[PDB]
């Protein structure tokens, strides 16, 4: 009768699907609540400067 | 400085007055009822008094 391409016939899936995605790379920046200079400046008087 | 003129064998007194004006940075902390100057001298009055 004739030849047929593979795509010509509908296919049912005999595979079970399992989807895994990787963990994304992340970057941690330097973050502080108070720096050294701010903590030093918190004092009302500094003996050295005075 | 002004010092007394020399007279042999005497105790002499001499007075000098130097009028000084300065710009200083004054700092206050909560509850802002006192503030201190850059020279280490406290002022016992709120900066916002008026």
């Amino acid at each position: 009768s004739h030849q047929l391409s593979r795509a010509d016939i509908t296919t049912v899936s005999t595979f079970i699907d399992l989807n895994i995605t990787m963990l994304e790379d992340h970057e941690f920046v330097p973050l502080e609540v108070y720096t050294r200079h701010e903590i030093k400046d918190s004092g009302l008087l500094d003996y050295t400067e005075v | 400085k002004y010092n007394p003129s020399r007279v042999e064998a005497f105790h002499r007194y001499g007075t000098t007055v130097n009028c000084i004006v300065e710009e200083v940075d004054a700092r206050s902390v909560y509850p802002y009822d006192e503030f201190v100057l850059a020279t280490g001298d406290f002022v016992y009055m709120s900066p916002f008094y008026g």
